[PDB]
């Protein structure tokens, strides 16, 4: 579209983040920018002239430069990790708004940790339908930039395989899951199947078997 | 204080038509603006439209992809926001936000019209626009074994399976488990329906003893399943 | 765009013992007489200028913009005065320092369009130095004849 965003930034915990925008229409038009937390409706942060709401913290501030827009958070908090969109007109001269692509923010705020993983075979009652599905849980990790594999016994498959995307949790670390859809056959013909995640160079390998 | 509903989304055909409310309380509805914002799943935040006040000449504006086919219509004598959704494809597929649309305009640096910003949101209402008709969920247990343990606590959940369209709610012993209980965001499958998966995290010596039901609600089917899960 | 009404009772000179308020009376009462405005516009205008100043420190002297929302208007209306004496009109951009004020344009615009696009003009008018210098000599009955020919010219 006509208003550019950075797709992700990552900010450590107390400091200062910029994130920009920019489109043709900010040489003429203020931009206001709208904080979207998960599962939330979008919430208004900074409008105008680096006006500010009531109830909104004053680490949040905007500006302007050219053709581009800026949203500056000075000393970063754990609240303020969500995704971040700037409005404007299209064009010069418009009646009509256009929004951003999009800024998710990343706010590192607390320690590191390894993921713990659980494979889940098919049910017997899933099979009973003609159905096999493995579900691979992954919880209790920090941060939230893991990648997923699969194995037939020590080849892997990427076809049949999803992945949701790290969400936050209760106690503010990460969760994931990924599902492996297989037919009964396939199940019963191969000696194992592993769930592989990998998580800052560390790798956990959880297996099951249909002997078992 | 500030208050917007919205209501009237469903599961539509390609091609056909939905209209969509919005009740607005805590401010003047009759002097405020008024925006129509729709996020696809996984997306980001899209424009659809705007209706300006009585005193403003109530004038609307429409973006390219819906312009003549959505129309966006006020009352401010009950104090609602209609969409008119006519034509609808596939593209159209959206959480449909309701947002209270505030004017503004530096003296010193500004160009007309100004610039349009949007202080209260709506909690948005779900459209899906597909020629897949509905299907109730099917709900296998994710049962834990002496293998699925970790030591003092063992991982137990529910496969929903197979459901369309969006949402499925889930909770456990009828909202009376809430320690440890996560659900995972929806996936989209081979046959184009959505699965989810909600576990919970258990203490392993409670599990010959307490019995654990997940309860999964669709709405879209007006369909309820209560799965029992037991371990091995 | 529905027209900006002009007459020539608009304009008028102010003596030197006026504040804040009692240019604000001056300049709404002509536009409560012809319906233009609601009964109790000066009290919106004055209630705008506390919370949104629009004092401009143009050279060589400083104007005031006093206006309201579009909502408390009926018809588009202006209304000039010129002071004897500059008058402190606090900085519209947010500099602590006030502005001393001699010529005033209260603007009466009934819907946002409108508003915009007449401040935007505004905004040219009074970089007109040659003409922010001859507006405090011209009497009231000429002061419409310049300030009025730049009206026709905005319905364009």
């Amino acid at each position: 579209s006509e208003l550019t965003q950075d797709p992700a930034v990552s900010v450590a915990l107390g400091q200062t983040v910029r994130i920009t925008c920019q489109g043709d229409s900010l040489r003429s038009y203020y931009a206001s920018w709208y904080q979207q937390k998960p599962g939330q409706a979008p919430v208004l942060v900074i409008y105008g002239k680096n006006n500010r709401p009531s109830g909104i913290p004053d680490r949040f501030s905007g500006s302007s430069s050219g053709n581009t827009a800026s949203l500056t958070i000075t000393g970063a908090q754990a609240e303020d990790e969500a995704d971040y969109y700037c409005s404007s007109r299209d064009k010069s001269g418009s009646r009509l708004s256009v929004f951003g692509g999009g800024t998710k923010l990343t706010v590192l705020s607390q320690p590191k940790a390894a993921p713990s993983v659980t494979l889940f075979p098919p049910s017997s009652e899933e099979l009973q339908a003609n159905k096999a599905t493995l579900v691979c849980l992954i919880s209790d990790f920090y941060p939230g930039a893991v990648t997923v594999a699969w194995k037939a016994d020590s080849s892997p498959v990427k076809a049949g395989v999803e992945t949701t995307t790290p969400s936050k949790q209760s106690n503010n670390k990460y969760a994931a899951s990924s599902y492996l859809s297989l037919t009964p056959e396939q199940w019963k013909s191969h000696r194992s199947y592993s769930c592989q995640v990998t998580h800052e160079g560390s790798t956990v390998e959880k297996t099951v078997a249909p002997t078992e | 204080e500030v208050q917007l509903v919205e209501s009237g989304g469903g599961l539509v055909k390609p091609g056909g038509s939905l209209r969509l409310s919005c009740a607005a309380s805590g401010f003047t509805f009759s002097n405020a603006w008024m925006s129509w914002v729709r996020q696809a799943p996984g997306k980001g935040l899209e424009w659809v439209g705007r209706i300006k006040s009585k005193t403003d000449g109530g004038t609307t504006d429409y973006a390219a992809p819906v312009k003549g086919r959505f129309t966006i219509s006020r009352d401010d004598s009950k104090n609602t926001l209609y969409l008119q959704m006519n034509s609808l494809k596939t593209e159209d597929t959206a959480v449909y936000y309701c947002a209270r649309t505030g004017k503004y305009y530096d003296f010193w640096s500004g160009y007309p019209p100004g610039e349009e910003y949007f202080q209260d949101w709506g909690r948005g209402t779900l459209v899906t626009v597909s020629s897949a008709s509905t299907k109730g969920p099917s709900v296998f247990p994710l049962a834990p074994s002496s293998k699925s343990t970790s030591g003092g606590t063992a991982a137990l959940g529910c496969l929903v399976k197979d459901y369309f369209p969006e949402p499925v709610t889930v909770s456990w012993n009828s909202g009376a488990l809430t320690s440890g209980v996560h659900t995972f965001p929806a996936v989209l499958q081979s046959s184009g329906l959505y699965s989810l998966s909600s576990v919970v995290t258990v203490p392993s010596s409670s599990l010959g003893t307490q019995t654990y039901i997940c309860n999964v609600n669709h709405k879209p089917s007006n369909t309820k399943v209560d799965k029992r899960v037991e371990p091995k | 765009m529905q027209g900006i009404h002009f007459r020539r009772h608009y304009v008028r000179h102010l003596p030197k013992e006026v504040s804040q308020n009692d240019i604000i009376k001056a300049l709404a009462s002509p536009l409560i007489n012809d319906g233009m405005v609601v009964s109790d516009f000066a009290d919106h205008v004055i209630t705008r200028e506390q919370n949104f100043p629009t004092g401009l420190p143009v050279e060589p002297v400083g104007v005031a913009i006093p206006h309201t929302d579009g909502e408390y208007v009926r018809q588009n209306a202006i209304s000039v005065g010129i002071l004897a004496e500059p008058v402190n009109f606090e900085d519209a951009t947010g500099e602590p320092d006030p502005v001393p004020v001699r010529v005033v344009f209260m603007l009466a615009l009934s819907n946002w369009d409108d508003i915009t696009n007449v401040l935007y003009w505004i905004k040219a008018v009074i970089q007109d130095e040659d003409f922010m210098q001859q507006l405090l000599v011209m009497n009231d009955d000429e002061i419409y004849q310049s300030i009025y020919t730049r009206i026709s010219e905005l319905e364009h």
